[PDB]
């Protein structure tokens, strides 16, 4: 009569490393490294990213011709060649800080902050166009801007405020524009020595135009420079300006979110639910490690390089 | 291994114990087969899957938007922020790895000690009744039905019982 | 006869985590966590910290009338503002790089204010006393900062200044000044007479040019016009120099600073104590005898790590087995 | 659990041995009671002690002023900074907690092997003038006194000297 | 030791022994000697040099220029830029020493073990022809020649064969 | 008759710490912990570094008569500058985004000089000789940066400048100039002719007009005016324009690069050798087998990871006990 004791054996073929061993077979084993992906852009705490297609934030924001662009989202999205953006050339000062801080948001309204209707009487506002920015073949220019010109050779001061009576932040932007020549200094704004200022509580900046020949972008010698600046609830913003303006016409009252970001990829977007996003797809997993790719977005696993992270649970298979 | 059993002095696994982790196999003459020590097998069970979630539950991640935008004259802290993510890459790589490998050899062990505590539980019940004829088997000195197998494989087995009986057999 | 080998068992209700299986009671454990502070602002490494009260930086840094301005404290390991401390700049402007200045403040040792430009001396062609405004009252009246002197016009003209200074310390000194603009050109005329001015200031490492910017801004503290601040920090060995033809806002005193490591900034309602510590939070000093910590990951000094854990007992004992 | 001594062939712990980890019942000619073992006590204590100290002190810490302020418009770095302090939480948090985890394992794992140790040392001694009784449990065959339990105890147990009169009860 | 071989019922290592990490020291009629088992230690070697270079090769590093200059208006993220410096520092310093401490101790332990099979394995087969005269000997019960002590160092101990003479010397001294 | 089983002991006198028990001897182990350095800067992945010996990266790149502007390599893997290095702006003022220059420079695997605007061609109505000081002096006579010329006026007059430059190169064209500020009215005048005078530079990204701000400043190098220093890199196919009534100090070498990523700058009195390593420490280099360093924390390349530790001995073989 015989009495053994003995372990569990089976088929698995499943291999794990030790740091004794390598490739050690066990009966039972776990795997600790997501990598797989559904190479889908989803959403984010059940909300879709802002996807900006052929546009960029600076043509979208600025409401470029071929940019018509939801009052919330949880990240944005751009395409490798979103190349509409700014279409008359010159500097978008802060863009990078202004992408940084749309990237996210709860509430979002694009409103008539100054209705071109009767918001400047002592201004022509209908001939700041540009085949610069075409719209269906025709000179065209930015839909939440307007660049004021001088009507009957004069161009009074212009002085022009707005109150934020909405119950949350203001997104202000402006141009400013500077001629290649004093003779276009002179047949646009009338007045040669002129200056631009704008003031809230918070913000103060002056403005001078600067005059000269600089290399042809998008065929102009000329340039606008990009300005932006948000205003508080109750708080006033004041624009003043002897010339070389681009007034806003449509601003933005919106609530700023925390820490998203933006993601450029070709990755399609799709209605499914992620709580972490990456610009190859979504990752849906328990696991603590992920080696799909290093930048992302939301509750996510670490990244690593490894390749394989097999945990034993069971014991070393030897069938025999 | 460092308990000696599973891969050493008990050479090989049962695949006719699909019923569990650890067990035995008997033999006399009501018959013999496969039966696996449910309360082990159990145990480890329940403390190797408290290990798996251990592994797993802990990590609990902050909501993070990894990727950043600089502009050509922000190449410093471009060159900066790329820096913390490497050193996470280099800290978690690391980690995990190396967390994968002491952890594995650790799980054999084990095993291995749960394979070792039985069969040692078994000859201590027995000492001069059986004899250890190597490879985890011990052949009784005595008849031992499965009133009796049944009773080894609770801890309670009759040592005086049988002793007497078993002192003969030994030639 | 017997004997019998055993270990041993107690009353502990202690309990642990393993990585097999959880809520074991064992004889002894030790806490490997620190989730006990003492509610107070301490002394770091022995330095107590400059605490501004109803002050911020802005406004202690500037003469601000509502701020004390002290005094004997040539050091400091820190700096803490109330949740609440509000009196900053009292004329609406622009504090540039105001942020780099707090940073750099916030540990000095040797801090020494005087007056760089003595008051009775400096000016006698300027009107130093015309300077004051509603928008920074003392004691109800019209008053301005205590470090800087807002020149006007002297009888109705307002000649070119210059006005140099050699850093005779041996340290860095730190100097602020102010532009004002007024909001019309008719106030520009009042005050200053000139209409188009500049200011210039440079040292041997800085050198800028201010202009006038004049019009109408949204009223901040009954102010429709505007003063920025601005400051520099002169070497040693260095000279300084400033030249205006109207709208500068003099210094009238300056620092003398030798500038540490580099602390920070707590702002916090906790008390500042006669105590000592290694570690500082927001919420309160803790000790620095365990790896870990809970309290608050905004630390100061040579702390424990930040976890998020809520507990982390590491068992010395073995398994509590009484039965 | 992996040593198979502690809540194994020692089923539970002693609440009569009040001065060490590990020691001894005897009950003998002259009475009974519970007695610590001070050699295998003191040298875990030992141990054990330096393992805290070990967790403890090695833990280097730069000084550093953690916080930091950024105005509106440097909110990229003001997040970069957030993703450093976030970064250095998960990573000592996850460490922190692993580590008890383990380590908590190990050190019942230590005790568990000093028992079982301590125990195969007295069968060392005790050979066969005495038998295993189970339970961590040693019958004397000889007549073991206080002096004999206090020799067996000190490890300079007197085998031959009781080796005779033990080995007639058998 | 965890394992209570090394440093325990086996007392002292062997100078004597200079070709391997575990082995015997055997005495009989045709005199002593000491020799190492081959098979065990280099079983050892193998999975020792395996886990000394699992510390090694698992840290792969990326390509970083570590310094970085700021002006006196970037003081800030000067300090931002130390406190990643001095945070890797301080993960990579205590993860670097606890992993020596730890793994130093998993080593030794490991050493004990294999110590305490080779005891095991050969008190296995030795059974009932041999004594355990403790310090990690065995006395045994018959005559144990050169052939017979070879066959118990390489596992293929013939125990039926010596029993008949262990039993009468066995006996006499029980 | 016995037969016994033990353990192999030796003459080792190596102690380990394990995290029972410090100071254990044992038989065999490794060190885990690279210590030592070679004592030497070396070429990093095969590519030397750029030495600029007694120059800064400011007089390198502007062509500071001490420094060398003709044999500098096509390419290099990281620069080297010595504590010391004192050459760089002789002509004092500020050099704007400096530290990020310095950073875009720091590799480069291709780098060529070229005269961008020749100075025998391109200024006919402009005195491309006088410009010279006594701030930047070369073979025993006032001279200047060797890679920028100060065009002061031909005769009595200095008529509108505008000159354009359309990078043709496979790459990116480093382009560098300086806007000069004289101290006085009458500087301006017998310098430039003109009193009240612009600078204008632009390409496809970059824009920016300048204005000279004349002030007497505190003497440095002899000098009481300043110019300051600015740049820009020119994408290929790109146009830069240049513009001025005056105070336009022009480029006249250009470099035409490509950049790698990353890389940094070592500043160093460690001397330069034919050695090739793949981690850089100010203080020399270090073999990349083990994991971990205590040499230096400011490294480059791939490299162990940084730790405060004296040393991280690993265990292999066992306890040593020989009595
Ligand atoms: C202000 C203006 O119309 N400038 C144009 C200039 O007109 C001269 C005029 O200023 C002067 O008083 O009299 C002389 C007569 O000798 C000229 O008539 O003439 C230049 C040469 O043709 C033009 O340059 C061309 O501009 C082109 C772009 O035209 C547009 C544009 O599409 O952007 C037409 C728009 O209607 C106009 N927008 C507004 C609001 O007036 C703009 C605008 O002038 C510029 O964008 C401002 O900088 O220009 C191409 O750029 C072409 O390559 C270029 O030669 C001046 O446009
Ligand atoms: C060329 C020269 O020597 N200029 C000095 C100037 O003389 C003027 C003269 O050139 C002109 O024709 O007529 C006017 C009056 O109508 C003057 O007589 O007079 C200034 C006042 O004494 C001098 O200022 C001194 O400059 C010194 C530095 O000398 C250098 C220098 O090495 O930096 C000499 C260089 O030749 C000169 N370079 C050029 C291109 O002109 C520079 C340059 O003027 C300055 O760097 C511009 O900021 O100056 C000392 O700095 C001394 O302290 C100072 O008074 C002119 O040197
Ligand atoms: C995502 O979750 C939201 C609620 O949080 C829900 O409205 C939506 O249906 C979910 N999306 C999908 C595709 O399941
Ligand atoms: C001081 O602070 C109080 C409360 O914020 C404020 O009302 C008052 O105007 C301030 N005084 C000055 C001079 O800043
Ligand atoms: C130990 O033995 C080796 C081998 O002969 C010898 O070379 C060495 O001198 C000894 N070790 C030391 C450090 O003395
Ligand atoms: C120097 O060695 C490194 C790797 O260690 C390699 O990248 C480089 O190519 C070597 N030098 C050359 C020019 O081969
Ligand atoms: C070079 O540096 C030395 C100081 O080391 C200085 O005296 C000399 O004037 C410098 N030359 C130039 C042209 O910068």
């Amino acid at each position: 009569d015989t009495l053994c004791i003995g372990y569990h054996a089976n088929n698995s073929t499943d291999t794990v490393d030790t740091v004794l061993e390598k490739n050690v077979t066990v009966t039972h084993s776990v795997n600790l490294l997501e990598d797989k992906h559904n190479g889908k852009l989803c959403k984010l705490r059940g909300v879709a990213p802002l996807h900006l297609g052929k546009c960029n934030i600076a043509g979208w924001i600025l409401g470029n011709p071929e940019c018509e662009s939801a009052s919330s989202w949880s990240y944005i999205v751009e395409t490798p060649s979103s190349d509409n953006g700014t279409c008359y050339p010159g500097d978008f000062i802060d863009y990078e800080e202004l992408r940084e801080q749309l990237s996210s948001v709860s509430s979002f309204e694009r409103f008539e902050i100054f209705p071109k209707t009767s918001s400047w009487p002592n201004h022509d506002s209908n001939k700041g166009v540009t085949a610069a920015c075409p719209h269906a073949g025709a000179k065209s220019f930015y839909k939440n801007l307007i660049w004021l010109v001088k009507k009957g050779n004069s161009y009074p001061k212009l002085s022009k405020s707005y109150i934020n009576d909405k119950g949350k932040e203001v997104l202000v932007l402006w141009g400013i524009h500077h001629p290649s020549t004093s003779a276009d200094q002179q047949s646009l704004y009338q007045n040669a020595d002129t200056y631009v200022f704008v003031c809230s509580s918070r913000y103060s900046k002056k403005f001078k135009p600067e005059i000269a020949i600089c290399p042809k972008v998008r065929d102009q010698e000329g340039r606008m420079n990009y300005y932006w600046t948000l205003v508080e609830p109750g708080d006033k913003i004041t624009f003043e300006a002897t010339g070389n303006l681009v007034v806003p016409r449509y601003a933005f009252a919106m609530e700023r979110n925390a820490g998203s970001g933006i993601i450029i990829s070709d990755t399609p977007v799709h209605d499914c639910n992620t709580t972490c996003q990456t610009p190859k797809g979504a990752i849906n997993t328990s696991l603590p490690f992920q080696n799909i790719h290093p930048i992302t977005i939301g509750k996510c696993p670490k990244y690593v390089k490894s390749t394989k992270l097999r945990l034993a649970t069971g014991l070393r298979n030897i069938p025999s | 291994g460092l308990f000696g059993a599973i891969a050493g002095f008990i050479e090989g696994g049962w695949t006719g114990m699909v019923d569990g982790w650890y067990g035995y196999h008997h033999q006399n003459e009501q018959g013999s087969g496969y039966a696996a020590d449910l309360k082990s097998t159990q145990n480890a069970i329940d403390e190797i899957t408290n290990k798996v979630n251990s592994v797993i539950e802990k990590m609990n991640t902050q909501f993070t938007a990894v990727g950043k935008e600089f502009n050509h004259l922000e190449k410093r802290i471009e060159n900066l922020n790329k820096k913390v993510d490497d050193g996470f890459l280099d800290i978690w790589t690391y980690n995990a790895e190396l967390l994968v490998l002491l952890e594995n050899e650790r799980t054999l062990d084990y095993h291995d000690s749960n394979v070792k505590n039985l069969y040692e539980k078994v000859r201590s019940q027995l000492k001069n009744n059986a004899k250890e004829i190597g490879n985890g088997c011990f052949e009784f000195y005595h008849k031992c039905d499965n009133t009796c197998m049944e009773s080894v494989k609770n801890g309670t087995y009759d040592y005086p019982k049988y002793s007497e009986e078993a002192k003969l057999n030994r030639e």
